[PDB]
RNA sequence: UUUAUCAUUGAACUAUAAUUGUUCAUUGAAGUCAUUGAUGCAAACUCCUUGGUCACACACACAUACGGCGCGGAAGGCGUG
């Protein structure tokens, strides 16, 4: 619930830790208090807030405090949260499966005849970005292809859809990990939960990376915003982007002709 | 009025009526009262508050 | 235009009229009088300026006139630069309902200054 | 039809419903870039002959680049007829040069080539198909047009169904030499953003401050990466 | 229908001007927006504020031209206490 209350009125000599003991651990466990003070002075205004978990044992502490001696004056510890037109909209949550998750990156392709390998596949998916791993299972006709960015995974879905992959129509849709199939196997054999969770973020802000961008291959970095910074591996760790990566490129997809020519790759 | 509007008028149907207490229109006028004023009072300041981190906000 | 103004009235009684006071210029303001002073500066309520254009003065001179009508609202016009006033088009409410009114305003007033008489005790 | 000017300019002018009018405070302007001038002289001497000074004027660049010029073809006043006959000659011109060089006829168009152009119009224009308007253009005061990829024929009947519907009217009198000022401000202004091309690096950009403003930034970004690929190596272990 | 800045010079120039006129430009002082602008002309549609939206009747009067001989309201003139 996170019940705010308003302290105000405190004398010049009372702490944030002073204010801690006498809201928390008495009848009630306070999550935070803070003291607002001065911007550039450092002495406290007077005023603070305690936001803790429970709204019946801040209830009973802003009942409680209210009047109590609080560093020889009132406390005044009554609420500040909790008829106009405007309201802020609330919303309640899709219980978290793979379809409602911003962060899942995974795309579960299906309807394969069994017959493409797993380099192949990740020649499918490998210029819409960086990737992690192309493993699928045997004798599902199916997969998982992961990348690291949601926009990469959005181009993927809507260019790769309806492409047919060995006379034989592609079906793409969302899915989780290998991980958490299997704990969803374990979860739907005896049916007591089936919770699933939600895959982690990337810690933003990431002002170095630049999304749907790839990179195969001293280097003397200017940093500058125009070009790219800092990127991806491909298989895994984080490389600086040079300037010698589109002759990389260049001389890697002349070798890759080269040898798919006469057949020492089919990817 | 004519006469013809008459017999048009009171053949086709008859509406009903709403109506309200004196508390309940009071409290309804006076919900509406603070709406206008809060309305007049009010105007959007988004954009103050969406460049404020822009280099001539100052 | 049929309004029969007042034969033996002055600016005393023509007060709350809509008036239409030419000026030295000519430019035409139409409005209600609500005050005046002994230099004749003249308030005008939702008042309108009108003018004639020079390329319709030659039409003017021996029909339809296109004037200009600039609007200025409640305005205060002084006594120096204006010519001449007239009463164009009376007020909304009659002589009869401005006694009325007029002795409840006396009554208010003296409500008033017994207001004041009980709050001086 | 044919591949002829001279009997699509017939056909225009017979089945076009008394198109003989031109139209009032009308204003077309050209520019147009050729590799030489020499053949273009004898093109333009030609088109002078044909159409007239007061109609149709000229006007050359001041010669900055030395390889590639830039002239302006300005229709004022001008009839749906010669509008058509004038585009027609300087679209066949202006690609002849690419196409056909052993051809050898400044008023007869062959069948490989179709014609595609870029002409301006002021803004004050009432409408109320090959030839569109743009989105974004790069004029402050005029609007571009373009056709792309007909026959004569086609041209002929695109560009009269064009000038049909639209409505000119009330043009400013130099605003010949502000479209010039406008169009060589824009085009240095790219010139010198290509100027600007090698000095990317190290040149301009305060280097020196900016490598200290992000050292420790990208260095916290860099191992944000790397717990992010630990977080999701965690993730995916069935372990 | 009508207007949308001047001056010095360069390559020609009509030329009594502080090269006025024609094409192109460097520079110098302010530099209304408006050209879908401004003036004149002309029609149609729509919407606002006002009323006695009143009492009887859907009626054969008048050269002294019109029975002003109902209950009022709004504005005004004249006369009396």
């Amino acid at each position: 619930n996170n019940c705010s209350i308003f302290v105000g009125d405190l004398a010049p000599n009372v702490t944030e830790s002073q204010l801690f003991e006498l809201f928390i651990n008495r009848y009630a466990s306070t999550s935070h208090a803070k003291i607002v003070h001065d911007q550039v002075t450092g002495m406290s205004k007077g005023y603070g807030f305690v936001k803790f978990t429970n709204s019946d044992e801040q209830q009973l502490a802003l009942s409680e405090m209210q009047g109590v001696f609080l560093n020889g004056r009132a406390i005044k510890v009554g609420p500040t949260s909790g008829m106009s037109q405007f309201i802020y909209p609330v919303q309640q949550q899709p219980s978290l499966n793979h379809f409602t998750d911003p962060n899942n990156t995974t795309v579960f392709i299906g309807g394969l005849s069994s017959l493409v390998t797993e380099d192949e596949l990740r020649a499918y998916f490998q210029p819409f970005g960086t990737i992690v791993y192309v493993k699928i299972p045997v004798g599902k006709c199916c997969g998982f292809v992961q990348y690291v960015d949601r926009l990469s995974a959005e181009a993927a879905i809507a260019g790769m859809q309806g492409f047919p992959i060995a006379n034989s129509r592609v079906r793409l849709s969302w899915g989780r990990s290998a991980k958490q199939t299997a704990l969803l196997q374990q979860a739907m054999l005896s049916n007591s939960l089936q919770v699933q969770q939600q895959q982690p973020g990337l810690q933003q802000p990431n002002y170095g990376y630049i999304p749907s961008s790839t990179c195969e291959a001293n280097v003397s970095s200017t940093m500058l915003p125009g070009c790219q910074i800092l990127n991806y591996s491909n298989p895994q760790q984080v490389i600086m982007q040079g300037s010698e990566a589109v002759v990389n490129s260049t001389n890697a997809m002349l070798n890759r002709l080269e040898q798919g020519s006469n057949g020492f790759m089919f990817a | 009025r004519g006469r013809k509007e008459r017999e048009n008028s009171s053949q086709n149907e008859t509406l009903k009526v709403t109506c309200l207490s004196n508390k309940e229109k009071r409290h309804i006028m006076h919900v509406k009262k603070m709406n206008q004023k809060e309305l007049a009072q009010t105007s959007i300041d988004t954009l103050k508050l969406l460049y404020d981190g822009s280099p001539g906000y100052s | 235009s049929k309004i029969q103004v007042a034969h033996s009235s002055r600016l005393a009684n023509l007060i709350d009229y809509k008036l239409r006071v030419l000026t030295q210029d000519g430019r035409v303001y139409i409005g209600q009088l609500m005050a005046f002073d002994k230099h004749m500066n003249l308030v005008l309520n939702e008042c309108i300026e009108e003018r004639v254009p020079k390329t319709q003065l030659d039409k003017l001179r021996p029909l339809n006139i296109k004037v200009e009508k600039r609007v200025l609202g409640l305005t205060i016009l002084r006594g120096e630069q204006i010519l001449s006033t007239v009463v164009e088009d009376k007020p909304l409410l009659s002589k009869k309902e401005r006694l009325v009114r007029d002795k409840k305003e006396k009554k208010q007033a003296q409500k008033q200054t017994k207001l004041r008489k009980e709050k001086e005790k | 039809q044919s591949f002829d000017i001279w009997k699509n300019l017939d056909r225009i002018r017979s089945t076009k419903k008394n198109a003989g009018q031109f139209i009032k405070g009308s204003l077309l302007i050209l520019p147009m870039r050729t590799e030489d001038k020499q053949q273009f002289d004898e093109c333009m001497d030609e088109l002078h002959k044909y159409i007239s000074k007061d109609i149709l004027r000229c006007y050359p660049q001041k010669e900055q680049k030395d390889e590639g010029m830039l002239f302006y073809i300005v229709l004022k006043d001008f009839n749906i007829l010669d509008s058509c006959f004038v585009l027609s000659v300087l679209l066949a011109f202006q690609k002849r040069l690419w196409m056909a060089p052993s051809e050898k006829s400044y008023f007869r168009v062959p069948k490989n080539i179709n014609l595609t152009g870029s002409f301006y119009l002021p803004k004050n224009i009432e409408t109320g198909s090959s030839i569109v308007e743009v989105g974004f253009n790069v004029v402050p005061d005029f609007q571009q047009f373009q056709v792309k990829a007909c026959h004569v024929s086609k041209f002929m009947n695109e560009l009269s169904n064009f000038f049909s519907q639209v409505e000119f009217g009330k043009c400013e009198a130099n605003v010949i030499n502000y479209f010039k000022r406008e169009y060589n401000r824009t085009y240095s202004q790219i010139s010198l953003a290509l100027y600007e091309l090698p000095l990317i690096g190290d040149g301009l950009f305060d280097i020196k401050s900016y490598i200290s403003k992000t050292r420790p930034i990208i260095e916290t970004s860099k191992a944000q990466m790397i717990k992010h690929i630990s977080e999701m190596k965690a993730y995916n272990e069935i372990s």
